[PDB]
């Protein structure tokens, strides 16, 4: 039943998507949690969901996002973008990073394009704009 | 932050009567705390309220005798019996009628309780049917329209 | 050379322990008129420390860990105060005296 | 009925043989007649009537305690065994033979699937363990019964 | 679990699909339960593309470093042997402090001797 | 009274608000008190077929319902 | 239209097993332990047509694990009211089927103190057969009920109901909504939504449930 709501949840999701992250939500309260989601959710058009691993890996094949597949162990906050402005998504989080001082919590892994760029590699691609 | 958080007491106060002896007294005693700092912060932001108002305040106790708390506004008890009639709720809620409130006093008052400072982000119909379920728990009627 | 060892920890005012030759012997004080002396089997020694502390120290497990209880059960921790040999990571649960 | 203690008002005989009872079954299987849940015996024997009323007393506290307001006397008890039976006795002292004693109590003969008790208007774990605790007070052996 | 280690450092690619122990060893080291207890102790993260291997490195307060394969062996079973080693340091720097010598030598004859019950003497 | 509510802002330079008629409101206040369905019908129904927020109701009350069955048996 | 309608229940796919059987040369008591003590259940299928005379009877012995697994799973009433498959083979592994049939179990007798089945009966019932049939009831709405709501008790004065059934459409179940009823009323065995090819055999004005009011 709960494989069948987080299905319907990355179903839903997954309508309008063009690029995938998960993030370590090692030490993140409830309340900042929420306070991510909100952010995150009127400042951009973006969505969190924090899922299981393996069922977001089954509900993800035959799927463009099969290259994910090494970067979704540990603790994993999958966050699922329905737009295209990726400077304001990827800034987002630059912001709450320095206003918040949250060190422990970094973007592990992305997905645009059928490639899996490094941490390092999604830094300049938030400067270019459209 | 990296302090031992102790405890989290929460206490009402009249707005603007912030004289630290009839509720600031053993509530605060209780846990070491001072009483003429959190004062004085406390007198220095409810200046543009109503005074004689149940204002909420939850504060957070520590070990080095620091506040870091937030203002809540008050009860939702407070504003859908005060915005409704008489202040007593019943014997057997549920089953025993108060006063009675359509449509438009909750949703009024789920604007206001959005601004709670972490209810930035909860919808509409979450805070209305929130204070719904707060009040069939005192025993008054809710209907489409009262005429 | 040794690899098991075990620890004992000693509450009480007045209550003394020592080793005695290389130690091979064990005296103990628990407030009677006499002492205590036990003989520490071979394949174990016993140590004294400034925390009234007592190691069990040895090679062969079963003697180690007979030998520490053997030394518990000695006195064991009264319920009103504590009072007795206990184990270092050993919880006593108290109670009140009416 | 009696109030508690079950025995006849009057009867048309004082003073009745002794009989057997130590078999009998019923021919036919067993069905509840009024209730979903039930208790029924898996032996045959006796029982008296101060046992019935003590399982019976028994039942009643439990859902007593389970379950008070309006849901208290929402549970239905049927006790449809009933004691008609006098058993009688002679005192310390006496000699063998100068007639048949005075009557002493009452009892039931309960047959191999007979239905001693039935419930309805409670849970199943209230009726099952109302069921634990009244057999009991009764010397045979018995079966909690569901409606199915 | 944090009272007996003196730096700690992690070294891991996380486009390799072999963090899970590392990452759950991350979770383990940098509780709130942790830091509490040592605030003196030391965490290194290092990240990197290339191909070396995920390690924990480990160092103590007596000087002694320790690497494990973290690669192969599951981030629990890290903590029961830093744990099982640091006991073994504690008890030794323990008898140290007090003046017997380290490590203590037993003839390993005596397993073959009888020993009888031991009972208690005035 | 029946046209104006009493001590809902606490604003002291404003005052409390009052009534607006139906002309101000969005839709979804008057579907406050529609029958949102209980588990007697839900458990029967397919899920597949349900929508979004009748089986988000189904999982809530199903976990609901499992507490309280916990709750009551394992009591003593 | 010999069809069940839209809205109404039909047999699970669930409970759809067909039952095995080898056939049983003599009849009573000597026989029946015989067969009970190598672990089956004596059985007989039988038809209508000639009551005198035996009835095209046949007897067989079924298996005692899976009668007892279709009471326990169904319920006793709810195996009563609903149609199997019979296979009847010469023997146990055998592929020498001698008759295949859609039957009725007309009557399970069960132990009344161990509650062991000790006799199985089926009636053939092929499509064009009428049958007496009893249903059981199933009670839904116990919570929307503002009778039940203001703190009633529920008096169940009746929990199967004895229908005139064509075979094809046997209901397993009727279902009785207790939504909008409140304190006093009473529902009749005229209340009764089924097929209108179905005829009751007792009179409709009979009780089946009252909500009686609570002791104030
Ligand atoms: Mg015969």
């Amino acid at each position: 039943r709960r494989a069948l709501l987080v299905a319907g949840k990355t179903k839903i999701n997954l309508q309008n998507c063009h690029f995938i992250t998960g993030i370590n939500y090692n030490g993140l309260t409830v309340k900042q949690l929420q306070e991510l989601r909100g952010i995150l959710r009127e400042n951009s058009n973006t969505k969190l969901l924090v899922a299981k691993n393996t069922l977001v890996f089954k509900a993800l094949e035959g799927t463009k996002w099969e290259s994910l597949k090494p970067c979704m162990k540990g603790m994993n906050a999958w966050i699922f973008v329905q737009t295209e402005d990726i400077p304001a998504a990827l800034k987002t989080f630059v912001s709450f990073q320095k206003e918040k001082k949250l060190f422990d919590n970094n973007l592990g892994g992305a997905v645009f394009e059928k490639k899996l760029y490094g941490p390092q590699d999604y830094k300049v691609i938030e400067t270019m704009p459209s | 932050t990296r302090r031992a958080v102790a405890g989290t007491i929460k206490l009402t106060v009249l707005a603007g009567k912030a004289s630290p002896g009839p509720p600031v007294s053993p509530a605060l005693g209780p846990y070491r705390l001072n009483m003429m700092a959190f004062c004085k912060d406390f007198n220095a932001r409810t200046q543009k309220y109503k005074p004689d108002t149940p204002m909420a305040v939850k504060i957070t106790a520590y070990m080095d005798h620091s506040f870091e708390f937030s203002v809540k506004s008050p009860t939702v008890s407070w504003y859908i019996k005060k915005a409704a009639g008489v202040d007593k709720g019943s014997t057997r809620p549920g089953h025993l009628t108060v006063t009675t409130l359509s449509v438009r006093h909750v949703y009024e008052i789920a604007k206001v309780k959005q601004t709670d400072p972490f209810c930035q982000y909860m919808p509409l119909e979450s805070i209305c049917k929130s204070i719904i379920g707060t009040a069939n728990s005192m025993g008054i009627k809710i209907v489409q329209d009262l005429e | 050379e040794a690899k098991f060892f075990r620890f004992l920890k000693i509450v009480g005012v007045g209550y003394k322990a020592r080793a005695e030759e290389a130690g091979r012997f064990l005296y103990l004080k628990l407030g009677y008129s006499h002492e205590v002396e036990l003989a520490v089997p071979p394949a174990v020694r016993v140590f004294c420390f400034k925390n009234n502390v007592v190691c069990c120290t040895g090679i062969d497990k079963d003697r180690v860990h007979q030998f520490a209880a053997t030394v518990r059960s000695c006195k064991p921790p009264e319920v009103y105060k504590g009072k007795g040999i206990m184990y270092v990571d050993e919880v006593v649960k108290k109670k009140v005296g009416k | 009925k009696k109030g508690d203690v079950l025995y006849p008002k009057r009867t048309k005989y004082s003073k009745y043989r002794k009989g057997r009872c130590s078999r009998g079954c019923k021919p036919d299987g067993t069905k509840l007649g009024f209730g979903r849940y039930g208790i029924k015996s898996c032996k045959a024997g006796r029982l008296s009537y101060r046992a019935i009323e003590a399982a019976r007393r028994a039942i009643i506290g439990h859902f007593h305690r389970a379950m008070s307001g309006q849901f208290r006397r929402n549970g239905k008890i049927w006790v449809r065994v009933f004691a008609d039976l006098p058993i009688t006795g002679k005192p310390t002292e006496v000699r063998m033979g100068r007639g048949k004693g005075n009557p002493t109590g009452w009892i039931a003969r309960v047959s191999t699937g007979q239905i001693l008790f039935e419930m309805d208007g409670v849970s199943l774990a209230n009726a099952r363990q109302a069921a634990t605790l009244a057999a009991h007070k009764l010397c045979l052996s018995t079966k909690f019964v569901q409606w199915s | 679990m944090l009272k007996f280690l003196s730096k700690v450092k992690i070294e891991f690619n996380t486009l390799d699909p072999r963090l899970a122990s590392c990452v759950e060893f991350l979770a383990q080291c940098n509780a709130r339960k942790a830091k509490e207890s040592n605030p003196n102790c030391q965490v290194l993260v290092k990240r990197r593309t290339d191909d070396q291997p995920p390690q924990i490195s480990v160092t103590f307060v007596n000087g002694v470093e320790e690497a494990f394969d973290a690669a192969a062996t599951s981030a629990q079973s890290i903590r029961k042997m830093i744990l099982d080693k640091g006991q073994y340091l504690e008890t030794e720097q323990m008898f140290r402090e007090a003046g017997e010598q380290w490590p203590v030598i037993i003839p390993e004859e005596e397993i073959h001797q009888e020993a009888p019950g031991v009972k208690p003497r005035k | 009274k029946s046209t104006t509510v009493v001590g809902a802002n606490t604003l002291k330079d404003r005052s409390d608000p009052k009534i607006l008629p139906d002309s101000d409101y969005p839709d979804w206040l008057w579907r406050l008190l529609q029958i949102r369905p209980a588990l007697s019908e839900l458990r029967r129904k397919n899920v597949e077929t349900l929508p979004y927020d009748d089986l988000k109701r189904f999982v809530k009350l199903d976990t609901r319902a499992k507490i309280k069955e916990n709750n009551s048996i394992k009591a003593k | 239209q010999l069809e069940y309608l839209p809205g109404f229940p039909r047999p699970d796919a669930k409970h759809a097993e067909t039952i095995l059987a080898v056939p049983r040369s003599d009849s009573g008591k000597n026989i029946s332990a015989k067969e009970r003590k190598a672990g089956r259940v004596p059985s007989i299928i039988f038809e209508q047509e000639d009551g005198q005379h035996g009835g095209n009877k046949r007897l067989v012995s079924v298996q005692t694990n899976q009668i007892r697994k279709l009471v326990t799973h169904l319920g006793y009433s709810f195996f009563l009211s609903r149609l199997f498959d019979v296979e009847v083979r010469s023997e146990i592994g055998s592929d020498e089927v001698i008759e295949k049939v859609r039957a009725l179990p007309r009557s399970i007798h069960l132990h009344s103190g161990t509650d062991a089945p000790l006799n199985v009966t089926f009636i053939r019932a092929p499509p064009g057969t009428l049958l007496k049939v009893d249903i059981p009831l199933v009670f839904i709405g116990d919570d929307v009920s503002p009778g039940l709501k203001k703190g009633a008790s529920l008096n169940t004065i009746k929990r199967t109901v004895k229908f005139l059934c064509p075979a094809e459409i046997v209901p397993p179940y009727i279902e009785v909504d207790l939504s909008l009823l409140d304190v006093g009323q009473k529902l009749v065995a005229g209340d009764l939504k089924v097929h209108p090819a179905l005829k009751l055999i007792r009179p409709k004005d009979e009780p089946i449930v009252k909500i009686a009011g609570g002791r104030v």
